């Protein structure tokens, strides 16, 4: 619809290797980045999308705002495959990230994918959706695979950041089903009612 | 007239480095800061332009690779516009050549305040920066012909010859200006850290004469007396005295080892 | 401690160099030269 | 490398400091005893089945009594030749440091042969031969003068297990800025 | 807007004349740290040596505080402040200020400042002006001999 | 070992990144150095700022933009060809816990060890407060080297421009003395390795030097026997302006 600038936070702890995708899903999210790149790239004629790994690798950022995808493809393959996740620390990454890009009037939104819980308490993220809330930052949660063996611990972050549509707040819930991995956010509200595709 | 350019104690440095590396070629730098009025030049920060062997034309000013630095210098804490650039003429004065002022020419249209800087950082060694800058004309107090440059004190004209040929007749590619520096008293010691670290150093040079002290007091008497018999054939003084006095400095050295 | 009241004799006489040096050359100048 | 992680399990640890036990007794390289209290070698295992021999070992080197090296290690153990040559030099490196530390006021760290006489229980003959073996080693500087019957000995060893000079020191150093700044004082004057 | 702010630094000197105002002094000495317009701050240097005029020892409150900054146009109307405040009969401390001032600061603005002060100092008796204007007129840096040149100007006019 | 020099350009441009930046409410600003590492003496000709933000409460927070690294170098490669990222400059004295993890972030990036610059902006100490510390294997520990200052025509002719032996180092030797009071008292409040291990060295290594005093003394009369003929030497250079300007008084009476 209009500039905003995209923020992609990966999961590289030990149950991303699973096999909710072929081969190793620590792999798969290759493709994702990929999808969501050729999806925004395409729709805005200046747009970019970052990375940032918060999972065993410490808070650290693979790649930031750019139009290339050379680069963010070949650093995925050589990052950490195994560790810990921690979603307090890796949101906050992210805030600080968005101050970075090129455009001021470009939309705030930070979009996550979450392979495993995390150990954490749930308490550090009450206080973190106030901060993101106040500052107009978009967050878009992805939660799969975690759902069989676990609860969802991010609900308790939505339920304060709670927002209609229209600004933020935006939780997501994909099937275990026999489908394709980009297809499961396709679906989803997320490259959905905007301006080309 | 005479017109007072402050710039920052920063940006001196910078100029002087980058056109003292390369001795040749004649290289070029962008500049930032602010102004006052017409009457003052600020410069805070200067940037560097990439090198190219033509020598400063209108094919060596790449507007891609401007346009990338100057976001990210947005936010680094640079608010400030593009003021000017600053010239190198290594081995001669402070002037500006026909392709220098065509080149000049070409960034009226974009910004009119933008200065041209002409700087010898060969000639600068003796420990006075010979500097000039050229100001492009923006007007707003001038239209056709005015007076402008208030505060006229300190330098003369100097440059070399055609600049101070017309002054207030042509202003407007080029006329004289004068170089002006702005200090704080945080700046001030921030250049005089050169005098535990210095003490142990300055007990280096007492270290290794304890083995020469015999060798080192016997060359410099010896020396004196072949000294003090040429002023007994003379029927000198200076030879003699910048010879005692470096043996008088050393003496008081090793005292203060004790 | 006697090496150090002979330089001192030194520096007296350098000081006493300095009480009359100029001080006759003083009326040079006042009065009108060729 | 075993406490931080790669099998920090008890099952490993007590085969180890069964071979702990062996070399801190036998090996004369890094002090004696002083290793050992370190590392929770001794709190980890128990006191009896041939492990308390680790606890004399302090109570052998500070007293120096005969009948506790005698009852320190059996025949099961002693029997190896390793241990009997040195069984002297566990207690010389022991009773020599602690004499250099009691002997020490300012500037005279010396010894004679009659305070290491006492100390070792050996003549003259043993005295030069025990000591310079530790000084070749790097533990001291020093020497020994069999003429004069006096030992010189410098400052080596960094003796670890502090505490005692702490409070000490602290007033040394006063000292020492206390004198600088009255110096410095005096050279702003004149 | 430092276009018509030449003359208001410079209106607002001449009725602080004598006595003048005692905020008038804290607030014109502030505000000149923190303009960054080149004639706004030069004039309210000027100003401030029209604040006190006649008060001698009075005023060491104001010329301690111009003299202690690190600023160049600053150090430039201190050196008028002790000119007014000592004009006519004056102190032998105050020409003693003025001489350090022309000799440790390397601005050239500031030493001919403080050598053109040392006429209204002296007004009292103009007999032994030219004494000292014939020992500093001598020296080097030309600005310091334009300021020694209208030293007997000023007083023996 | 190796020795750090510093051309005054790299440490004026990091003393007033402070200011520039406006950096308030007990920050820190973090910025690359450039220059050759492969040498004995580490010269630092080049030096930039990066924005970097990390949380006081929160040590394990921290973000730093990877593009500028990048745009520096294809900066610098079409400027100068000789400069290379040999590591990275802070803001304060004080080492904090992050050094390490910032040390990761660089290793990839430098083809040598990273050096780690420490340069104070308050300059509330004596002498050179810049300090400069090189990271090795211990996990790890920083290796200080001392650090000089460039002598060159493109660096000190500017400073020259800009701003135009005992008593000094004295003052010296107290600064490194009272660091050494306060670490052993506040060693005693927490209490009731490495410092204890190396203060006992100083003591045993001024009581000691006055065993050396009867042959110090040995040197130090010859030090006033080159005094003796030192001043003595000063008389014919003040004898003979006495009688150049006896001559110059019979010139002016015969004129």
């Amino acid at each position: 619809m209009v500039l905003e600038a995209t923020v992609l936070v990966i999961d590289n702890s030990e149950y991303s290797r699973n096999g909710d995708f072929p081969r190793t899903r620590f792999e798969a999210q290759i493709d994702s980045v990929e999808f969501i790149f050729q999806a925004k790239r395409n729709s805005n004629p200046e747009n970019t999308v970052g990375l940032i790994s918060g999972a065993g690798a410490n808070p650290r950022v693979l790649s930031t705002f750019t139009a290339e995808f050379g680069k963010i493809l070949a650093g995925l393959h050589d990052t950490q495959i195994e560790g810990k996740l921690h979603m307090a620390t890796a949101l906050q990454i992210a805030q600080l990230t968005l101050k970075h890009r090129q455009n001021k009037v470009q939309h705030q939104r930070i979009v996550a994918f979450v392979c495993s819980p995390i150990s954490d308490s749930r308490d550090e993220l009450i206080r973190l959706a106030k901060t993101l809330k106040k500052n107009n930052v978009a967050v878009d949660i992805i939660n799969f695979g975690e759902i069989e063996q676990n609860t969802e611990l991010l609900d308790e972050f939505i339920a304060a950041v709670n927002n209609p549509q229209e600004e933020t707040s935006h939780l997501l819930t994909v099937t275990p089903g026999p489908r394709l991995l980009y297809e499961n956010i396709a679906s989803s509200p997320i490259i959905l009612e905007e301006g080309s595709s | 007239t005479k017109e007072t350019v402050y710039i920052s104690s920063i940006a001196l440095l910078k100029m002087l480095k980058h056109g003292r590396a390369g001795v040749p070629m004649e290289v070029m730098g962008l500049m930032l800061g602010e102004f006052v009025d017409d009457y003052t030049v600020n410069v805070v920060d200067v940037f560097a332009m990439p090198q190219s062997g033509t020598g400063v034309s209108v094919e060596a000013v790449d507007d891609v690779f401007q346009a990338k630095m100057m976001d990210m210098l947005k936010q680094t804490g640079r608010d400030q516009m593009v003021v000017g650039w600053y010239h190198s003429h290594p081995g001669f004065g402070c002037w500006l050549s026909s392709v220098d002022v065509n080149t000049q020419k070409s960034f009226e249209q974009l910004n009119s305040r933008a200065v041209a800087v002409v700087v010898d950082p060969i000639q600068s060694v003796k420990g006075k920066v010979v500097i000039d800058a050229f100001r492009l004309i923006d007007t707003g107090a001038l239209i056709n012909n005015l007076e402008p440059r208030q505060t006229t004190s300190n330098t003369g004209l100097l440059n070399k010859a055609n600049i101070q040929a017309l002054i207030h007749g042509l202003n407007r590619h080029y006329y004289s200006l004068n170089i002006d520096y702005h200090k704080t008293a945080k700046e001030t010691k921030m250049l005089m850290n050169l005098h535990y670290e210095e003490k142990e150093e300055s007990n280096l040079a007492a270290t290794k004469s304890m083995v020469k002290i015999a060798e080192q007091y016997s060359k410099r008497i010896e020396e004196e007396k072949e000294l003090t018999e040429e002023e007994l054939k003379t029927r000198p003084k200076k030879h003699l005295s910048e010879t005692a006095d470096e043996t008088l400095e050393n003496n008081i050295v090793s005292v203060l080892t004790a | 401690q006697v090496f150090d009241e002979r330089i001192k004799f030194a520096n007296q006489l350098h000081d006493e160099y300095l009480v009359s040096m100029r001080y006759p050359e003083d009326k040079k100048t006042q009065q009108n030269e060729k | 490398t075993l406490e931080p992680s790669t099998s920090i399990t008890l099952a490993e640890r007590q085969q180890l400091a069964y071979d702990l036990s062996i070399s801190a007794l036998l090996g004369d390289k890094i002090y004696n005893f002083g290793e050992l209290l370190h590392h929770p070698i001794m709190e980890t295992i128990v006191n009896d089945s041939n492990y308390d021999w680790l606890f004399q070992l302090l109570n052998a080197l500070t007293v120096g009594d005969f009948d506790k090296f005698d009852s320190l290690i059996k025949v099961q153990i002693s029997k190896i030749p390793i241990l009997a040559q040195h069984e002297s030099f566990l207690r010389q490196k022991i009773c020599l440091m602690t004499l250099i530390e009691t002997v020490f006021v300012k500037n005279i760290r010396m010894l004679s042969f009659e305070d290491i006489s006492k100390a070792t229980h050996l003549p003259k003959d043993n005295v030069e031969h025990l000591v310079m073996r530790a000084i070749s080693l790097g533990l001291l500087k020093g020497s020994i003068d069999q003429v004069n019957e006096l030992v010189t000995i410098s400052w080596v060893q960094p003796r670890i297990i502090s505490g005692d000079q702490i409070t000490k020191m602290k007033d040394r150093l006063v000292e020492w800025n206390d004198q600088v700044e009255k110096l410095g004082k005096k050279m702003e004057a004149r | 807007s430092a276009t018509s702010g030449e003359a208001a630094a410079l209106g607002m000197g001449l009725c602080m004349l004598g006595t003048g105002k005692p905020e008038a002094i804290h607030d014109m000495f502030t505000y000149s740290q923190e303009t960054q317009h080149g004639n706004i701050t030069r004039g309210l240097a000027v100003g401030l040596a029209l604040i006190n005029y006649g008060r001698q020892e009075l005023a060491d409150d104001l010329i301690t505080k111009m003299l202690a900054s690190d600023e160049s146009l600053l150090r430039y109307g201190g050196a008028f402040t002790i000119a007014l405040a000592y004009a006519g009969t004056g102190n032998n401390s105050a020409v003693k200020r003025l001489l350090h001032v022309a000799v440790s600061d390397s601005n050239d603005d500031v030493r001919r400042a403080a050598v053109i002060a040392l006429g209204f100092v002296l007004l009292r008796d103009y007999t032994t002006v030219p004494r000292i204007v014939q020992l500093l007129s001598k020296s080097h840096n030309a600005h310091v001999r334009c300021g020694t040149a209208f030293a007997l100007g000023i007083a023996c006019a | 070992h190796e020795k750090v020099t510093i051309a005054p350009l790299v440490l004026l441009s990091a003393l007033d990144h402070y200011e520039r930046t406006q950096t308030k409410e007990n920050k820190r600003c973090v910025g690359v150095i450039l220059g050759d590492a492969n040498s004995s003496t580490i010269r630092v000709t080049n030096s930039f700022a990066l924005p970097f933000e990390e949380d006081e409460k929160n040590s394990d927070v921290w973000f730093l933009d990877h593009n500028y690294i990048e745009n520096m170098n294809e900066m610098c490669k079409k400027i100068n060809a000789k400069e290379k990222l040999i590591g990275w400059y802070h803001s304060g004295p004080k080492l904090r816990a992050s050094d390490l993890k910032i040390n990761e972030l660089f290793k990839k990036y430098t083809q040598n060890n990273p050096l780690l610059l420490i340069v104070d902006v308050k300059q509330q100490g004596v002498g050179l407060p810049t300090d400069a510390y090189v990271a090795i294997e211990q996990e790890k520990t920083f290796l200080h080297l001392p650090c000089t200052i460039e002598a060159e025509e493109a660096e000190e002719i500017g400073v020259e421009h800009l701003l135009r032996i005992r008593l000094t180092n004295q003052l010296k030797s107290l600064k490194g003395l009272q660091s050494k009071l306060k670490d052993v008292v506040e060693y005693l409040d927490k209490v009731i390795h490495t410092i204890l291990g190396k203060l006992q060295d100083v003591f045993n290594l001024n009581n000691l030097q006055k065993a050396l005093t009867v042959k110090t003394n040995d040197e130090l009369m010859v030090i006033y026997i080159s005094n003796l003929v030192r001043s003595i030497i000063a008389f014919d250079d003040l004898i003979e302006n006495k009688i150049q300007n006896k001559k110059i008084q019979e010139q002016r009476v015969k004129d």
